[PDB]
């Protein structure tokens, strides 16, 4: 309550005086600028003048020259000259080029792409570790490979070897792999790149192995990053006729996987994050240990762990005397933690149907019931063969 | 549909005798109705499966008092109507 | 580079009309069978042209588009 | 003598070297704007005193003089780019009672 | 670029179909061969609405008939 208010107060009375002191210093207060950055402006924007036409570098020659070409089309050869670093320059990259006589005028151009947006992550999960609570062991192995060579270089450094490599998280379903892997990118807080591994076959063709170096290219420059592959099973099915799927189109998407994780690139630090419902689909050259470390293993929690599950779900709804917490978890006998999740969706649903605001022990009872029955009705084997 | 995806699941009924009656009445409207034109007694004559049957059958009675060149719209028009619209249906569907 | 007078709609088409020169060859006499089909383009195609006044009163729409299919 | 004077000044106005129709892809605090114009390649290009590029928003499409592309004027004109997938599509809405029954 | 200047024509014909809505012309009239290639926002209602099948089994009264003009 108070807590909160007292720091995003502390925040907007130095938000409010860095904005009035520093516009108040670009506009009036000028000394150690002043004549020199007054200067400096005049005569990089008289000699290139406008309008300035951009450019792709397709190579360079080493005295000075270019041979870039508009987009337009019109070839050019041009002269590096003035106001520019070698540095930057190099293929792909965008150049001021001025309209009349052009002479590459400099390199400041990097213009964003909407097949790097689709990569690139801008969440930050509203989840941190301690709501997966349970299965509590399972968090930390992919804590001591993850996050624990970046927090402290001393341990891996004392130890000598080289760090370990990547995870694979397969195992049961309703084991929580996805909130999993959403709470080991919050936690460090590195660059995240999340892709689907549904993405990667498309009705183009060739157009898969284009797609993953692009990725990694991308991981390799934000380093150090975590790469969620979420589903690298569904490569196994999804197709949309039998050459954009097929011994083709899985082989390509193999192909790639192999090279961006391990191959005479010499990759930088990606670490990689898998999530999988099949491990007997995968390639043998990556679950080959020695790429990919520790994998994981998760099974259905048992009756102690589900107590601990049931408590982080629970606190969400509204809490009475009467509940029974205890005897939902006892009854269920091994099952997993996507009903357990079900089950208190399906409380507050019965709730608002009836126009009744607390949840009891009567509306779980009978939330229970209704998640028992979807699993229960689909189960057609009635007499036990 | 992995356990905890899904909360609500709305299956479409074909129509009943009160909703396939409810669709045929919002459609009547633009046609011409003389007195003594029940609505009730169409709506019991079809069974409907869908809500395109239940307009089709109102629009084909439209078409019938074109090509009288009758402005108003009538009662042997609707028998005609759920005539042709029902064998149309018995032929495709076989 | 000025907007210095319109031009009718009719004038700087693509094609000269073709209902202006000579009719296509083929009458009703040379149309044998598909006779199912012709009562439903007499109804589609000619009538609205001629009466619009008997859709509109009884209050239907007249069908916008004709798709002709099959082998 | 208004009327004889409204003429001998529109035939200079009518005069025009050059006009094209840009749209502001992103700006720099450099006070330049990145202006594609629409069939060609980009240009880099700053504003007249007339506009701040506190005014220009991403994807407005702007006036430009083909002079040395010197942004004149924001253009009245802009569609978003969902009301045109939106209307190719075309998808009516409904309200309750004609769903009914 | 070949797909975009077929894409760019077809995008733009559908726009002036809705124009041409509440005017005397009964609206365009086109045939295709194989329907399976139809692409879905063309035969999409307020454009196309009639789908006149041709039929090619027929019966033995329209067969006839076929024979009847070309004899
Ligand atoms: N062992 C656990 N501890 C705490 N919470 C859990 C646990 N298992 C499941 N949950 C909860 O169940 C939710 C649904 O899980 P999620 O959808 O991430 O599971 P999944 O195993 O990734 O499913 P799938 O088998 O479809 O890949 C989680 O987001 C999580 O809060
Ligand atoms: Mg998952």
């Amino acid at each position: 309550t108070r807590c909160k208010l007292k720091l995003l107060r502390m925040e907007r009375i130095k938000d409010h005086l860095l904005l009035e002191e520093e516009f108040v210093s670009n506009s009036e207060i000028l000394k150690p600028f002043e004549k020199k950055q007054e200067e400096e402006k005049k005569q990089l924007e008289e000699i290139r003048g406008n309008p300035l036409s951009i450019g792709t570098l397709e190579e360079i020659i080493d005295d000075d020259h270019a041979i870039v070409t508009s987009p337009t089309m019109p070839d050019y050869y041009v002269s590096i000259l003035s106001f520019v670093d070698k540095e930057l320059l190099e293929p792909g990259c965008s150049v001021l080029l001025h309209h009349k006589t052009m002479s590459i005028v400099g390199v400041l151009q990097d213009d964003a792409d909407p097949m790097v947006s689709v990569m690139k992550m801008d969440k930050s999960p509203t989840e941190s570790y301690s709501d997966i609570g349970g299965l509590e062991s399972q968090i930390q192995e992919i804590k001591e490979s993850v996050e624990l060579p970046l927090t402290h270089p001393e341990l891996y450094e004392e130890m000598g070897i080289k760090p370990p490599k990547g995870v694979i998280l397969y195992g049961a379903p309703g084991t929580g792999k996805t909130l999993l892997a959403k709470a080991v990118a919050n936690q460090t807080s590195a660059t995240f790149l999340r892709i689907v591994g549904s993405e990667l076959i498309q009705k183009y063709l060739g157009d898969g192995p284009r797609l993953c170096r692009q990725i990694f290219k991308v991981a390799g420059e934000n380093a150090p990053s975590i790469v969620f592959i979420d589903e690298i099973d569904a490569i196994g099915t999804k197709r949309y006729d039998s050459n954009s799927g097929g011994e083709r189109e899985i082989q390509r998407t193999m192909l790639e996987l192999l090279n961006q994780l391990d191959g005479f690139d010499d990759r930088g630090d990606v670490k990689v994050i898998m999530a999988t419902n099949k491990i007997e689909t995968l390639d043998p050259a990556l679950i080959r240990p020695g790429r990919i470390d520790r994998k994981i293993l998760f099974e259905n929690p048992d009756l102690s762990t589900k107590k601990k599950i049931l408590g982080i779900h629970t606190s969400k709804m509204n809490l009475s005397e009467d509940v029974n917490l205890e005897t939902l978890v006892t009854t269920k006998d091994d099952l997993s933690g996507a009903d357990i999740q079900a089950m208190c969706t399906e409380a507050g649903l019965l709730a608002l149907r009836e126009r009744r605001m607390q949840v009891t022990a009567e509306d779980f009872k009978q939330a229970k019931e209704r998640v028992m029955k979807n699993k229960v009705e689909e189960n057609l084997e009635g007499l036990y063969l | 549909l992995r356990p905890g995806r899904i909360d609500r699941k709305i299956e479409f009924p074909p129509p009943s005798v009160a909703a396939r009656a409810e669709i045929l009445r919002i459609h009547s409207r633009k046609m011409n109705l003389t007195r003594g034109i029940n609505l009730r007694k169409v709506a019991e004559k079809m069974n409907g499966c869908s809500g395109a049957d239940v307009k089709g059958v109102c629009t084909e009675a439209g078409m019938y008092a074109l090509r009288e060149r009758r402005i108003h719209v009538t009662q042997e028009d609707f028998e005609l109507a759920v005539g042709k619209v029902m064998n149309k249906n018995q032929e495709t569907a076989i | 580079n000025a907007l210095v007078d319109i031009l009718p709609p009719d004038s700087d088409s693509s094609i000269s009309v073709m209902g202006e020169n000579e009719k296509p060859d083929v009458t009703y006499a040379d149309v044998g069978g598909l006779d199912m089909q012709k009562q439903e383009i007499r109804e589609a195609v000619e009538l609205p042209l001629v009466q619009a006044d008997l859709y509109e009163q009884i209050g239907i729409d007249p069908p916008r588009g004709v798709l002709l299919y099959g082998p | 003598n208004d009327k004889v004077r409204f003429i001998k000044d529109e035939l200079r106005l009518l005069q025009e070297p050059g006009s094209y129709v840009g749209e502001v892809i992103k700006i720099v605090s450099d006070k330049k704007v990145l202006v594609k114009v629409q069939p060609e390649g980009k240009y880099i290009v700053d504003v007249a005193k007339d506009i701040n590029v506190k005014d220009l928003k991403a994807s407005q499409r702007v006036c430009l003089r083909s002079d040395s592309y010197m942004l004149h004027k924001v253009l009245e004109n802009k569609a978003d780019p969902l009301v045109s997938l939106m209307m190719v599509e075309k998808v009516p809405d409904s309200t309750y009672d004609m769903v009914g029954g | 670029g070949s797909d975009r200047e077929v894409q760019r024509i077809l995008i733009e014909l559908l726009t002036q179909m809705d124009g041409f809505d509440q005017s005397t012309n009964v609206k365009v009239i086109m045939a295709t061969n194989r329907a399976d290639t139809l692409d879905p926002a063309l035969l999409r209602p307020g454009r196309l609405d009639r789908k006149i099948e041709f039929p090619s089994l027929r019966d033995r009264r329209e067969r006839r008939l076929i024979f009847g003009t070309i004899a």
